[PDB]
């Protein structure tokens, strides 16, 4: 691979991050992808 | 943040 992925706080669904990427705690609202930056924003498989 | 790498 390798595709990083982060699990939202607040959601627990994961989101893919750039390669070479963090805070304590993340949320989809720090997501630097406008597509997946809110919550209901279903999880994009592997 | 909890991360996880998966071979893409
Ligand atoms: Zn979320």
């Amino acid at each position: 691979s390798d595709q990083t992925w982060v699990q939202c706080d607040a959601c627990l669904k994961w989101r893919k991050l750039p390669d070479g990427m963090l805070p304590e705690k993340w949320y989809c609202s720090n997501n630097p992808d406008p597509q997946f930056r809110n919550c209901e924003v279903p999880e994009e498989p592997e | 943040a909890r991360t996880k790498q998966t071979a893409r």
